[PDB]
């Protein structure tokens, strides 16, 4: 729709929304980051190697005050669909991986909400080191 | 440029991406990998000269023989050539007849015993030109 | 009047304020239908020790945008283009059971633009997805992998999936003469998922394969009979002729090593064990 | 007078509005004659 | 592209320099490492002769719009390199 | 027959062919529509 | 107000006339101290065979650049901020 584009624009006209600027409001604050691993497979367990990979979805939440806008301005839409790669994101990363590899494998789109709320859930094929016991 | 414009600067680096370089590749590599593997910078002269050293892990075809195992030797052979522009455009030249072993850690399997470099043109082509080091 | 003036001139016009972040329907409440269907190309790789699927499909998608519709009269009577596929808007459909390979299509070739705004994408694709093997009949086993596909992001009331046809086209199949298609029909379901609380609809394509056993018949089955046929003879053997030991032992240390092959060749799941497997187990304990 | 500097304007001449998405034929019905061929460096494996 | 990829890259990923003539001729001659897949019988093995195939077209664009004419038929051999494993009896392009 | 060592002769020649067929299984195709001559001679004299 | 709007004007001003492709010293004499350090996360393999080391480490560096320099008062108090290495100009180690 032409609403829905003009809002897309409008979100991430880059004179007004800098994606490399962590979303911090009030001061000196945090954003607060929700994690959530959901497991979608055990693809394999190699103990010569000692590396799990793993398919799993690995959901993130979190408040971008930049994002916002009114609904009655915009025909009443309650949450879009943006492109993840074009917000900011935190750099949230399988810190002990096997193989390399730190981020996610699809970079799905981030379903924002008017009131700032972001949802990022996107799937990854991880490849993990871990301790085997072989007793 | 002129020196004492520039506070009697003789030499700069420059991002070897950002400047014309002459795509001189391993034409005979045996995985693919035509150019260098890291692209450095490349110091430049106030007289225009352009001095690039870049590293690169090569790995090129070798007619391996086998008749003499485990006493063999292999002349193995790194053919060098500009992918872009043929003879007519860029000309090769050798900067010294053998190839350096100033900076060279030696393998412990197999001893080097010469590494010649020649400048070979094609008589019939007259826009061919390589170098090849054996 | 020149296409290449024409088509440009047409270019130019589709792509001044086209915007590939926003699912292209006129009105909100409208669902964008893409149409899926599956074309195999071949089926490169069916590990089983892996428990993975390799395959090489043509993504037949198709469906409307709103914005990408001109008159065709107007352009030279132009009816269709065929377009850079990274500056249109596209579903994001991915294989959920991906293992060991990408999620999405990663190709990216021009899709082929019609007047009045249909879409048809046609990218090529390799997937590597995971399916239970289940080799009890090994090597007359038949396996049934399945490949999930379906939008990521976009519920049913956006984006809805519809069977371009029920089976797996194969008229450009490569057989390789080790497997072969007894059926391939997409199923289409929908369910809802603790993330989100609308309905996100997906097609789920079950290739039922069957392996032609005549390679591991002649190669594995009747070398491992001829070892067993002399199981027995030990019992005929005359004791003085001091060979009993030697040809029992020959026959076990023989058995033991075909059950390791076998071993290398099956995955290692725990759920059922292959009859050759009971068999030669048997007959070692024998 | 240079080289470097004609092929500078020659380069900034032929793609002023150059549209790499369109096909480069004269007219409606032309056909690209894409002439197409082979070269074998090495049979690898 | 080629048709029968296995494993493989579908279309060329190395995109040198084309030659463009003043014309408007273009001469486009890119490398590629393809793997194409291809049946092998092995009766006679190991005196046996292969008979592997690659299948090369435009993917989105039809004998309307894009035509492939053969600029040669047989392979050119001119700078290969000798396997040493297997001999190249015979490598002609059939256009379809 | 006094020599004791016929059923050593041919159990070693038995095991032989069976390991050269098992190395030449590790060369070919795993397909079903062609044998090699190789695979068929080395299944017939393993067979007798 | 917001520390947002404040990292935004900072960074605006900061890469106005930045140029990574030169050396971050303001005078030519100068000498750029790259304090350099390893932190290895796992010894991932030693190939005998190959005479290899493969190691996974975090490659610790630190330098001074004289034209990213600003004051924390005149910007709501921001005291640093992380940007894109490929912003700025990097030692080439
Ligand atoms: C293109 O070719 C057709 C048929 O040859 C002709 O009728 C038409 O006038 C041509 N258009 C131009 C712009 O030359
Ligand atoms: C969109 O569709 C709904 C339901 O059909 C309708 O009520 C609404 O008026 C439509 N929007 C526009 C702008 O026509
Ligand atoms: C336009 O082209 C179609 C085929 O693409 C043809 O059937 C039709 O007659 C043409 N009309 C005109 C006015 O050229
Ligand atoms: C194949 O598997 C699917 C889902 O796992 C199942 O619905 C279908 O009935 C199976 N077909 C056969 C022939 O086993
Ligand atoms: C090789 O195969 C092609 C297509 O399968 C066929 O046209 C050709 O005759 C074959 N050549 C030989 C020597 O078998
Ligand atoms: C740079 O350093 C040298 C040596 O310390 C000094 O002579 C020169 O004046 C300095 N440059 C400036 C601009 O102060
Ligand atoms: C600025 O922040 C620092 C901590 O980052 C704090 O110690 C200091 O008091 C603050 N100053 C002002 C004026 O807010
Ligand atoms: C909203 C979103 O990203 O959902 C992803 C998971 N899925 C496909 C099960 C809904
Ligand atoms: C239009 C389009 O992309 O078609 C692809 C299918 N193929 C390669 C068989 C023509």
């Amino acid at each position: 729709t032409d609403t829905e584009e003009r809002l897309v624009e409008h979100l991430l006209d880059p004179s007004r929304y800098n994606k490399l600027i962590r979303p911090a409001t009030n001061g000196s604050e945090l954003v607060t980051v929700q994690l959530m691993v959901s497991l979608a497979q055990l693809i394999s367990v190699h103990e010569r190697e000692q590396i799990m990979t793993t398919n799993v979805w690995l959901t993130q939440e979190w408040e971008d005050y930049r994002l916002t806008w009114k609904p009655e301005e915009f025909d009443n839409m309650k949450k879009v669909r943006l492109p993840s790669k074009h917000i900011w994101l935190p750099d949230v990363v399988l810190y002990n991986n096997a193989d390399g590899m730190y981020e996610v494998s699809f970079y799905s789109n981030a379903v924002v909400s008017y009131d700032g709320s972001i949802f990022w859930l996107p799937p990854a094929i991880y490849k993990s080191a871990c301790k085997i016991e072989v007793k | 440029w002129k020196p004492e414009e520039f506070d009697n600067m003789k030499k700069v680096r420059l991002p070897s991406k950002h400047i014309w370089l002459p795509d001189v590749v391993l034409y005979n590599n045996a995985d693919g990998m035509y150019e260098v593997s890291f692209y450095s910078n490349a110091v430049v002269s106030y007289d225009g000269s352009i001095f690039w050293l870049p590293p690169a892990i090569y790995k090129s075809a070798c007619k391996i023989e086998v008749k003499h195992f485990p006493f063999d030797q292999q002349n193995c052979t790194m053919k060098f050539r500009s992918w872009t522009y043929d003879r007519t455009e860029i000309d090769l030249v050798l900067k010294s007849e053998v190839a350096s072993l100033d900076d060279f850690t030696p393998s412990g399997e197999w001893d080097i015993v010469a590494l010649p470099g020649r400048r070979n043109e094609n008589p019939d082509d007259s826009t061919y030109v390589d170098i090849t080091y054996d | 009047e020149t296409r290449a003036h024409a088509e440009e001139r047409l270019l130019k016009k589709l792509f001044s304020g086209y915007n590939k972040w926003s699912r292209p329907v006129a009105n909100i409440s409208d669902v964008v239908l893409v149409r899926f269907g599956l074309s195999i190309a071949q089926l490169i790789d069916v590990d089983e020790k892996n428990q993975m699927m390799t395959t090489n499909v043509w993504v037949k998608q198709e469906w409307h945008d709103y914005k990408l519709r001109w008159d065709p009269a107007d352009y030279e009577n132009v009816t269709s283009i065929r377009i850079p596929s990274e500056l249109i808007w596209r579903p994001d459909i991915v294989l959920y059971n991906n293992a060991d390979g990408d999620f999405a299509v990663t190709h990216l070739t021009k899709a082929h633009l019609f007047h009045d705004g249909r879409v048809q994408w046609t990218p090529p694709a390799i997937y590597k997805s995971s399916c239970s093997i289940d080799v009890t009949f090994f090597p007359f086993d038949q396996q049934n992998c399945t490949m999930k596909f379906g939008s990521w992001t976009y519920d049913k009331a956006k984006i809805d999936l519809v069977n371009m046809h029920s089976r797996v086209d194969q008229l450009d199949f490569w057989e390789s003469g080790e497997w072969v298609i007894v059926d391939a029909v997409g199923t289409y379901n929908t369910r809802k998922y603790e993330c989100c609380a609308e309905i996100y609809p997906d097609i789920t394509y079950a290739f039922v394969i069957r392996r032609l056993p005549l390679f591991y018949t002649i190669n594995l089955i009747i070398p491992c009979l001829l070892i067993s046929c002399l199981t027995v003879l030990v019992f005929y053997l005359p004791s003085e002729c001091g060979e009993k030991i030697t040809l029992c032992i020959s026959v076990l240390l023989s058995l033991t090593v075909f059950l390791l092959l076998i071993t290398e060749i099956i995955p290692s799941t725990s759920l059922v064990i292959p009859l050759i497997g009971e068999y030669l187990l048997f007959t070692m304990i024998f």
